[PDB]
């Protein structure tokens, strides 16, 4: 049986829901429709009317901007799962690596100090 | 004019001479070529050196001394 | 020309805050 | 490369392939005939008909625009839109 | 040897079947899939309400003039409900078979529910239901339902929650009117002295015209429940006895080997132990209810759990030859008198979709053995999660790892 | 691509269009046209039957286990057309697609040339403006009563009028600008 | 103007699609568009291709051209 | 997957204790080989 995972989902055929549909379902269905062609005939009307030079907004597309750059702080509240989340991402890997370029730049040092490293034909830094 | 080649509708598409002697030289250019080859050089297949048989040599050739 | 009545705003909490929001996206109020 | 379509070449291969199907009768074929209500075909066989005409001339009659390819015109016009042919 | 019950199919779906028989009285029924596995928790109540108001009048026969028609050739009108089939039968004389028949078909089409009588008919159902807590068993079978069947449409009742009742109007009861009572869903059966192609011609003179397309392509289609292992446990120490019922999942009504299990339950220290096999559409539940005392509730628990695993591991030839004569006297009991064989006929054109003859049963009991017994008691009972109901003084009915623990045994 | 989309799918229109995919994804894994032409007129076959049910609880019931059987039995890569979503050639023209209303801003040096284009050109123009009051007023005279609305616009309904809404799928660029 | 074929020349029987058309008959089906897919064995396509018949495409001068050039170095 | 053991192997009570008593039987051998090779190469270079 075919499996959708949140990635290769569900295909139309294959869900339960478009198969049996109640009355109710079809309602909603045919109401959405009328969401959308109201909304069709309103940029069909601003985009086919001749003596308009004005820029059609496209206002959906500035609501989803504000909402992902200019509503975002207005929105947040310091919580645990964010913060201590928002620290490992902060400085994790911050101090990750620097127990990584710290211990690499010690043992080069060391050998550099004991006089192992070649640095031969390295005329170059 | 507008046809070059009279486009065709269920029926064979007519063909230039051209098409078909180029088509045939370039293919019987390689045959001959590879016959050709074939005869004057066939160590394609065969290899002009025999491997030896590993197991025929006398052992007193490899070194093979008699247990002391 | 967009009045922040018609800009995201915050968690609907009421469900009529939650049924003008849908209306804001053009959206269906059970869907939203 | 090929030359191109013409409102009364895209209408001969039309009514071609059509009378070439069995079951319409080709000479009562006609192209303001409807498929379903004045030929008798049944739906399936609608469906059998474009797929045909999109193998005549080798593009995909959408779905939802054709679902609706009745008349043995409709496909003639649909299919010369599609394909820019002002004749 | 017994007449063989003739199914016939009109254009709209509606299965006739009879099995006509000498008796000079039958048993007309309609039956139509449709229960409360078919109601979506806002129309919890709409078959039992439907199945009340359906008796009160119609438009071609306003009122009590109906039943005055019922009364008049003396026939009996019965109807009820299950979770996934409705039934409407009437008991008449031969001779008055088409009026019954006409009648039947008012009251599944151009039935008329009076608004006057939706707040009586509530009120009865309110009352009833506020009395019907009296009866224990079904509290118990009601609560087994619930926590089997958690989460689906099985759990929720056949008579809905008081809700529902209360806030339930003529449009929504059409709706389920209109839904689901659609011509392929119908059986018109009919058993004892009627003669099949009278039935026919009657039921297509009436009865045609029975809808069988849904309002928008909106067709209901059905979902497998999930059975679900759990117990729940209604304390209440002021009743003077206990009510446990205690089950697995059933195979459902296609899956032969319910006729095995059948044999299983006629194998089969509380006061009162009966055991159940329950079948719906491809799920079902298979167990055992007793009524107990309860300082003695735990003892019985244990008795009946080894008298299941015994069961699964240990049984023997005669039990099962004892159980296969208890089956074959169960099953030809029951088909004694037109109701019970009309019912049996709409069940079977409803489940099975054919009715099934007492020969095939009596082949499919005559191949069961002792091995392929225990073998599919292994399958259903052993090392299953069961469901558990309790009501009463339950305190000392064991929790869910005694039960669960008593549900195998360490010696296989 | 022309006509609106249908609010909800019919019964019919998915099994009529299992149809459409089911054959034609029957021409990937037989490719031959004799295997297939046989192939397929059994595969009516099992349209053919299961046609008269009258009882839509099962022809639900047997378009559901359609669609899983196809499914199971597709091929992964059929033969879709090259000019059409999914193909090899969709889209491949529109680098060449420009959209019409560019030919406003060229220099008066290269309208200059081309003129008698430009001159049928200002008539075009002259008929979208001439007619956009009678058009939004009939869009607007014949909308719908409150209720259900779909995309689907209206004809024209009187001499001289044109379709409502016209200047974009009339003016629409060439599909092959080549 | 491009002329077409005529309708009726195309014909099932002498083509694989005949064979196809016998058995779907003994079924009690018949396919309506084979007609249609006649033109496809119809002629000049209606010969089988074989695969040597594709890698030996032009042997035959090949091998006679092979011929003439051992004997030009034969002649020396 | 689990299934095919639980049916074969973990389901009967019987054929758990057998499969408990096998696999401790083998354990052992495992445990005390992995186990040594961890103690002694911590100490390498002292046993003996
Ligand atoms: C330390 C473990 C303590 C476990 C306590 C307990 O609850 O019982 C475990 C469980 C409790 O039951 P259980 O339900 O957790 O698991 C039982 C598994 N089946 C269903 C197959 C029986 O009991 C057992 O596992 C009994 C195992 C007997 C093994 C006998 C042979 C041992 C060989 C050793 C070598
Ligand atoms: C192992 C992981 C260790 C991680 C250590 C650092 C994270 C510590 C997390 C402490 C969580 C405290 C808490 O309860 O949640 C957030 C805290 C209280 O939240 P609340 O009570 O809802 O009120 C918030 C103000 N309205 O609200 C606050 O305390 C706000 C200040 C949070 C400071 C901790 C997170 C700092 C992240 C710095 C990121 C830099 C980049
Ligand atoms: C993407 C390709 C990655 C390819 C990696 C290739 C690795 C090569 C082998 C490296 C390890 C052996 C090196 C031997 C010679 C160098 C010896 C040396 O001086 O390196 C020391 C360094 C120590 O690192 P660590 O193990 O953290 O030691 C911390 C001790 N307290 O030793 C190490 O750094 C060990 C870890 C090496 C790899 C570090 C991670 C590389 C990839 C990082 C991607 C981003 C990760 C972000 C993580 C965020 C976490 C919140
Ligand atoms: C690539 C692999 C292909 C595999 C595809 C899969 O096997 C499909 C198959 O063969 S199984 C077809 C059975 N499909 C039905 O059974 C639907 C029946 N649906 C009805 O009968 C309707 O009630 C109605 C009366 C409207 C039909 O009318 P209509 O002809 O659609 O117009």
């Amino acid at each position: 049986k075919y499996k959708p995972a949140p990635l290769a989902t569900l295909p139309s055929t294959l869900d339960p829901a478009e198969y049996d549909v109640s009355p109710e379902t079809r309602r909603a269905q045919v109401e959405r429709l009328s969401i959308r062609a109201r909304l069709k005939r309103e940029y069909l009307l601003q985009y086919n009317d001749p003596k308009r030079v004005s820029h059609i907004e496209d206002p959906a597309l500035i609501r989803w901007t504000y909402a992902r750059s200019a509503n975002i702080y207005p929105n947040f509240r310091p919580t645990p799962k964010n913060s201590l989340l928002g620290a490992v991402a902060g400085f994790g890997p911050l101090i990750f690596w620097y127990y990584v370029f710290k211990t690499d730049r010690d043992r080069k040092e060391r050998l550099i100090q004991e006089g192992k490293l070649d640095r031969k034909f390295n005329i170059s830094y | 004019g507008g046809v070059h080649i009279q486009p065709r509708y269920r029926e064979f598409p007519q063909l230039t001479r051209s098409q078909v002697i180029q088509g045939e030289f370039l293919s019987s250019l390689m045959w001959f070529w590879i016959l050709w080859r074939f005869w004057h050089d066939s160590d394609a297949v065969l290899g002009h050196f025999s491997y030896p048989d590993p197991s025929q040599w006398t052992d007193e050739e490899l070194g093979i001394p008699p247990d002391d | 020309h967009m009045t922040k009545d018609m800009l995201p705003g915050s968690y609907p909490r009421t469900p009529e805050e939650r049924a003008a929001a849908a209306k804001k996206y053009n959206m269906r109020v059970e869907d939203y | 490369d090929a030359p191109p379509l013409t409102l009364d070449g895209i209408k001969d291969r039309v009514l071609y392939v059509l009378k070439l199907y069995d079951k319409i009768d080709p000479e009562k074929l006609s192209v303001n005939s409807h498929f379903m209500k004045d030929l008798g075909l049944d739906s399936l066989d609608q469906v059998e008909i474009i797929m045909a005409m999109e193998d005549e001339f080798g593009f995909e009659i959408p779905d939802i625009d054709a679902e609706k390819l009745m008349c043995p015109q409709e496909i003639v016009d649909y299919i010369a839109d599609k394909k820019d042919v002002y004749e | 040897s017994v007449p063989e019950t003739q199914v016939s199919i009109l254009d709209n779906g509606l299965r006739v079947a009879s099995e006509q028989s000498s008796h000079a009285t039958c048993t007309v029924g309609v039956w139509i899939d449709a229960g409360s596995r078919y109601e979506t928790e806002k129309n919890n109540g709409a078959g039992y309400f439907l199945e009340h108001l359906a008796f009160k009048g119609t438009k071609n026969r306003p009122g009590n003039a109906l039943e005055k028609e019922v009364e008049s050739i003396g026939a009996h009108l019965n109807a009820y409900s299950t979770r996934e089939h409705t039934a409407y039968l009437i008991k008449a004389l031969s001779k008055d078979l088409p009026k019954v028949v006409e009648l039947l078909a008012d009251i599944v089409q151009n039935s008329s529910l009076e608004d006057s009588q939706i707040e009586k008919e509530r009120d009865v159902i309110l009352r009833e239901m506020q009395e019907n807590d009296a009866s224990m068993q079904n509290v118990v079978f009601d609560y087994l339902h619930a926590t089997a069947f958690q989460g689906t449409p099985l759990a929720q009742a056949v008579e809905g929650p008081s809700e529902n009742v209360r806030r339930l109007s003529r449009t929504d009861l059409t709706d389920y009117l209109n839904r689901h009572y659609k011509a392929p869903r119908m059986v018109l059966a009919a058993a004892g002295g009627v003669e099949h192609q009278q039935l026919l011609d009657l039921a297509q003179k009436h009865l045609s015209s029975v809808s069988r397309v849904y309002e928008e392509d909106a067709v209901p289609g059905l979902t497998p429940c999930r059975f679900t292992g759990s117990e729940i446990r209604h304390r209440d120490d002021a009743l003077p006895l206990a009510h446990v019922a205690i089950a697995v999942e059933g195979p459902g009504w296609a899956n032969p080997d319910n006729v095995t299990l059948q044999v299983a339950n006629a194998i089969i220290l509380c006061q009162s132990f009966q055991t159940f096999n329950i079948s719906y559409s491809d799920t079902g539940l298979l167990g055992a209810h007793f009524v107990c005392d309860a300082m003695s509730i735990d003892d019985m628990v244990f008795f009946l759990q080894g008298q299941w695993m015994r069961l699964c591991t240990s049984a023997t030839e005669s039990e099962v030859t004892r159980g296969k004569n208890i089956l074959r006297n169960a099953l030809v009991s029951h088909l004694d008198g037109t109701t019970p064989v009309c019912e049996d006929i709409g069940r079977s054109l409803l489940t099975y979709g054919r009715r099934i003859p007492l020969a095939e049963w009596e082949s499919r009991i005559q191949e069961v053995d002792a091995q392929m017994l225990r073998d599919i008691c292994s399958k259903y009972f052993y090392d299953q999660c069961p469901a558990v109901a309790g009501y009463g003084p339950i305190e000392q009915l064991p929790d869910y790892n005694r039960i669960r623990s008593g549900m195998f045994w360490l010696r296989f | 691509a022309f006509c609106a989309p249908p609010a909800y799918l019919t019964h019919q229109q998915k099994v009529l269009r299992l149809y459409k995919r089911a054959l034609r994804h029957l021409e990937s894994w037989c490719i031959h046209r004799d295997k297939y032409r046989y192939f397929a007129c059994l595969m009516r076959a099992r349209f053919e039957e299961h046609k008269n049910e009258k009882d839509m609880m099962r022809a639900t019931q047997l378009l559901r286990e359609a669609e899983e059987e196809f499914w199971q039995n597709q091929h992964p890569q059929p033969y879709i057309f090259p000019d059409s979503p999914g193909g090899t050639s969709f889209e491949r023209y529109e680098c060449y697609k420009v959209p019409e209303w560019c030919l406003d801003y060229w220099h008066p040096s290269e309208k200059a040339m081309y003129p008698d284009y430009f001159s049928k050109r200002e008539q075009w123009k002259k008929l979208r403006m001439e007619s956009w009051d009678r058009e939004v007023k009939q869009l607007q005279e014949e909308t719908s009563p409150d209720g259900i609305m779909t995309e689907a616009l209206p004809p024209a309904r009187r001499e001289g009028d044109l379709p409502p809404l016209w200047w974009h799928i009339v003016t629409r660029p060439r599909e092959r600008p080549t | 103007k491009m002329e077409l074929p005529d309708y009726r020349q195309w014909k099932i029987e002498g083509t694989p699609l005949e064979t196809v058309q016998k058995k779907l008959a003994a079924r009690g089906l018949r396919d309506p568009w084979a007609r249609n897919e006649a033109w496809r064995y119809m002629g000049g396509f209606a010969g089988n291709i074989t695969f040597p018949s594709v890698i030996l495409k032009g042997f035959k001068w090949g091998f006679a051209a092979f011929v003439v050039a051992l004997g030009a170095e034969y002649f020396l | 997957i689990p299934s095919r053991l639980y049916s074969l192997l973990f389901r009967r009570t019987s054929t758990f204790a057998l499969t408990i008593a096998v696999g401790a039987l083998f354990f052992e051998r495992a445990f005390d080989q992995g186990a040594d090779a961890i103690y002694e190469h911590i100490n390498e270079g002292k046993l003996w």
